[PDB]
């Protein structure tokens, strides 16, 4: 198919706040920390609820999701977890992800916690919802997962991303688990078929925490409208020609050799830039605490060598006494 | 809402391009000018502005003045992307923002 | 000496915030998260300062703050770091780790990354203040470091824990580095002697983020007023007598014994976990290896002036 | 203000006591409800309270109505350190607690 | 639908094996050693392989299998896996987990080792082949793979249960993770929709083992021949009466509790029986090496121990050597 | 092939039982011998005899003789499914193994 | 004493096994399951019962056997477990940790089940036979232990290595209990003084399985004859010049550095892991510091015996 | 039975070499050669030959033919130890391979 980027649906870094320290086109309730580069829906507190939905509503059919997140934890259990909806109206606060139950809509929700018991948790469930079922938020919504996907999404190297289709009356989630610097290396994860959702409603992302503590942070949010692959207009008349293409492509890419041959010289003219790795900003929970077992052992080494220094000093000083008898 | 005198500002491209590159050497060519100011704002790399990218190239945190109503800022964006592109793929092509 | 805990410079938990949202007898500025179990003075974004202060000054010429906080990093780099101020005026923003520059009074900086590039982070650095000087944020501030010392403070199993004691003009920093949860069980890190601060000040925590990012939360704050034991002045014939006292102390300790009968009753009338447990196990053993290493150098020593008392002989 | 019929409340130690203890007793001693209101507000579990333990014991929501001022708590707790402490540690021990 | 039991095609214990040491109505080759309790398709040695496949041939068109197998390793990680087939032909040896390439038939395969790199597995995956496709070992058949599960099935306290169910053209399979002793727990894996596989071939199991180790174990398989919901002829004459029925359920009922009030007094009567524990057979691999860390302290403890006692010895002759002198 | 004579046989369920249940009392009744015969051939617990219980049932290892062939246990077990069981689910409720 | 290797009663990896899938020079029966770099005496099913033994019998007086084994269990209860076996013929199957009852001859028990009931287990057990008794199997043969030991050698890191030394008719075992990948690292388990063994035997391992599961595997096992330091005889006249074998040796030496570069050089042209070095790093701290107590340990016998001889005078 | 023409082969090693090495020379000394045959035979790696390892080099298939008995390997590696082996150690060093 054909796919429009909407930015009035969307949210990006390096200047995802304004100096208001609000998102463009979206609005934030709860606990959520709207940043520069990032939006921290639900910090590493106990008990914290987060929401960021669309100000205005969505009329598009067939429409696709991408998703960039964070979900980084001091343990190897997270504590709620975090839900992609797309509801008829702002949900705002309530008990179901941070975000209010009985919804007119689909939600993909990244569940963390095992709530039931049977440890098949971190887990993508994808709920429908008419506006009168309520949530089982003590089961995992086992018995209304329209699909289950059984994903750990929670302390990667690189963020997760998830791109959710609804093309077709068919919702599509496919997620890349964030190994991989590399943005498209999305495998299949669920699928819903034939799923009837509101013609127009609101995007939004919501993130919650409970006894444990999770940071739940979202990089990115892309939404592009998608048209029918043979129900588009060409209108080729406000299209001027190739010569004017070919007269163009060739200076931008020109200018684009001539501005890095032109900041190389001065990429290394002044060398007081410096740089950071990429692999000391991660480290998984069990190597960690490994890394602390072999860090504590450092004080029974300096023990033992001040043991060692006075046992020395005590031998010389009866050798020296014997000295002095003799 | 991305007039040709904009584009054609000197000072703001020369305060952007402050400490990343230190060659501030005479007055620039007025397609050289635009092509900085088209690879500036493009915060990704795709060669590709988009509504967000523009809206940040707009609403400036420079160095006071009231900041934008969103309103007004959505009328602006529409506007631009109604007029540039011509694709109706979502982004603006450096092909696109030559005709403007 | 003798210690007497002042409340109105002092927060912990597990209420530390009241439903105002605001904790009690301190203020907080910046990007500080007064939570109900801690405080977040800086959270783990790009560019975050944060500081708690005290509203009112403080009013003892020797005086004693316990400290408990993690700082917690997804990598092994760290941000700005924490900062333990008494100060004589709230600063409240500033760029020197959250909190104002030009300070006078102490402030106890907990570094975490190496701006002077001599690999001596994280470290704890002593800096005092008469009123005009600007921190060498670039440096560590290497130059006005009165005292110093080097401890890893970040990731640790336990909360660090830290006791800066103001004691007949001479500040002591010991620092429980986090391996276990006993709560008095300081190592001394650095001392300062004849230093010279306000008389009345204000007590802080600050903490600043910045390429990298830690999170800074504060689980506690305790701050006793130390009195000399000559200068402590008795203040009979206001106690109860002591048959008294034993009277009522008898039957409190049978009734929190029947209150734990009570407990366990109904909580098994009414209805962690492995590898947690083995990673406490062997950090216990650890600590009991250390203690044991300790015990025999302190023989050691028992046994060394021993030799030196006979050969004096 | 730490009243003594504040102290002497049974229905309060009951509301406390909902969910830790499923003990619910017909009647019970001034003592016996004083030992349990004693017992239930010692947080950091020490048997020794001090002025941030009365605050939370003094201040808590329960179950809407206006928050007291600090200087009214600090007033408060200042005159039950003053009139019940008397070893001057600035903790509140039961034996010091025995008198209100 | 209607499901009945066919034997032929069946094993199971604690009768597994005959005096012969050979599997009734099966065949096994390879490094495949069957026992009374279980069969070890392939053990935890070096480069093993292991297959039983059925020597007659199925002609059911709508089956269910019933699989019920440990994979154990001492590490993190597996060496090749296991693998479920419906072929038409016995594969033997090959080096598609164990059993030869190019089949004509369904494949599940229970994959342990990750040979493509992108840390998905283990991970189940069903592979139909015509008879001309290859298998791509080292890229654990992402191209061919019909419907990928990312499940764990590796050192559970518990044996891994698996059905795979064709019926209609549709092959379902569900598997139980074996987290609880119920053998009625089976959670949803994967499905095929409109599948052809040959009309007649024959069940088998395989197992491969590769630069590491794992015990691939068998404890039982069940296949159940099932019948259309309405398409089943009832022949009701064949049954004599209820009167018989309720003769005969009750007498049952009065033997086994007779049988049980019998047994109960001799339980006891004879003390000598002894019993084991459940939980001592589990222990995670993360807790085994913490448990071992903790057990290379006691070494530390006990020469701690010796030097106190030898530094007490050496005080005391110091003190009496001092008392000797006055 | 599971004749009269084999489930009516005292001995060879006084072997089974020894170990288990240590009571030999004297001649049993045909009924009882024949619901003891069913209970111990059933390895699992579903009260419901199938083909491989049949078969652990018909080859013993006990205290030799040549083992019984493939196809003769495959058609032993074969008649046996044919002519006891009725509802045709593949095993064998002790009410079909009641008329045989 | 002076060690020679005896080839025809020891094997090893990485080529343990021949194409013809049996042990060289060694003798296979039961459960064994002799692989290409180990043999997997016992496998973890149930009641399984393997031995290896030697096809040849040996002929010296004073012998030395290094076995390295592992046994690694899913659960934390063990088999009957394994047995070293110096007998008089070859067994091959039995009821005695896999090999047969009445031996004449000395066996090493390595028990991991306690049947007796004392909670001593795993255990080592040293058993000597004259011909004619019956191994207490339901007691752990507590009665007939000429010696005992207790050591952990299941579910360890790293391989277990033992060392049985028959030299003037003592014999001895010691146990590299395996938290170590040092091969010569072996402490005290056991020693029985004055015992009669014969002249001429066959050497051979055993495994037994019971209601639980253990594998039992055999990475090596070397013999070595031992001959006395007096007992050696000299045999001169046959050796070349040493000026010719450091004429060899250095240029040996040289072409085996060449070797090692062109090694790197074709590995670096032609094209672990986190927390197993983490692990790998925790268990040489613990080995570390294993170590310096020991080297304390001596330096106090040091002093102890310096004291002790200045007493003296 | 380590002949001199066996161990003087420039075939054998190279096959040997193959995979860890990716150098095919073109000619090498007969000592050069002889010094890289005893350096891949020696698995255990400690520059010392035993019998066993003798024994991995004289009956490895390489790439169908009848397998050496035992007796003979025993025989020609007790002439090879009682030829080669000087200082009685049972181990066979380069010095003592230098003979032959
Ligand atoms: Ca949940
Ligand atoms: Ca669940
Ligand atoms: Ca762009
Ligand atoms: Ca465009
Ligand atoms: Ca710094
Ligand atoms: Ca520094
Ligand atoms: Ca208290
Ligand atoms: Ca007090
Ligand atoms: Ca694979
Ligand atoms: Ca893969
Ligand atoms: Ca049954
Ligand atoms: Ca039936
Ligand atoms: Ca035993
Ligand atoms: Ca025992
Ligand atoms: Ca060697
Ligand atoms: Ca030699
Ligand atoms: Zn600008
Ligand atoms: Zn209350
Ligand atoms: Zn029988
Ligand atoms: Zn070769």
């Amino acid at each position: 198919p054909h796919r429009r980027f909407e930015y009035k649906y969307s949210f990006k870094g390096p200047h995802l706040v304004q100096s208001d320290g609000t998102v463009p086109f979206w609005a934030h309730a709860g606990n959520a920390i709207p940043s520069s580069d990032q939006i921290r829906v639900a910090p590493s507190l106990k008990s914290q609820r987060g929401s960021v939905w669309t100000k205005t509503k969505a009329a598009f059919e067939n429409w696709e999701v991408e998703v960039t997140f964070r979900v980084t934890g001091r343990g190897r259990i997270g504590a709620d977890g975090l839900a992609i909806w797309y509801a008829e109206n702002q949900g705002l606060e309530g008990p179901v992800f941070g975000s209010a139950d009985l919804w007119n809509g689909v939600g993909i929700f990244f569940d963390s916690f095992d709530n039931d018991g049977k440890k098949n948790n971190p887990a993508i469930v994808i709920i429908g919802n008419n506006g009168q079922i309520h949530y089982d938020h003590q089961n995992d919504g086992a018995s209304q997962a329209l699909a289950s996907c059984q994903r750990d999404f929670r302390n990667k190297p690189y963020p997760v991303r998830a791109k959710i289709t609804y093309y077709q009356n068919t919702l599509t989630v496919m997620i890349n688990n964030g190994f991989t610097p590399d943005k498209n290396d999305y495998e299949f994860c669920a699928k819903v078929e034939n799923m009837i959702i509101p013609a127009q409603g609101h995007f939004g992302i919501s993130a919650a925490t409970g006894g444990l503590a999770d940071d739940h942070d979202v990089l990115s949010f892309l939404t592009f409208q998608l048209t029918e692959p043979g129900k588009e207009p060409p209108t080729p008349d406000k299209e001027i020609s190739e010569k004017e293409k070919e007269k163009y492509q060739e200076e931008f890419e020109h200018f684009q050799q001539e501005l890095d041959k032109k900041k190389e010289e001065f990429q290394k003219g002044h060398p007081d830039l410096q740089g950071q790795p990429a692999e000391e900003i991660f480290e998984s929970v069990g190597d960690r605490e490994l890394r602390q077992v072999f860090e504590g052992q450092n004080r029974i080494h300096l023990e033992i060598k001040q043991l060692n220094r006075q046992l020395d000093m005590i031998l010389d000083e009866q050798r020296r006494y014997v000295s002095s008898l003799t | 809402g991305l007039d040709k005198n904009t584009v054609h500002d000197q000072e703001h491209i020369m305060e952007h391009l402050e400490g990343v590159i230190n060659k501030p050497e005479a007055e620039m060519s007025p397609q050289e000018l635009q092509l900085h100011y088209f690879k500036m704002h493009d915060y990704d790399g795709n060669n590709l502005l988009d509504g967000l990218e523009l809206s940040t190239a707009i609403t400036h945190v420079h160095k006071q003045a009231p900041l934008m109503s969103e309103d007004e800022l959505i009328n602006i964006i529409d506007g631009v992307l109604r007029d540039d592109d011509k694709n109706n793929d979502g982004y603006i092509d450096y092909a696109e923002f030559a005709k403007s």
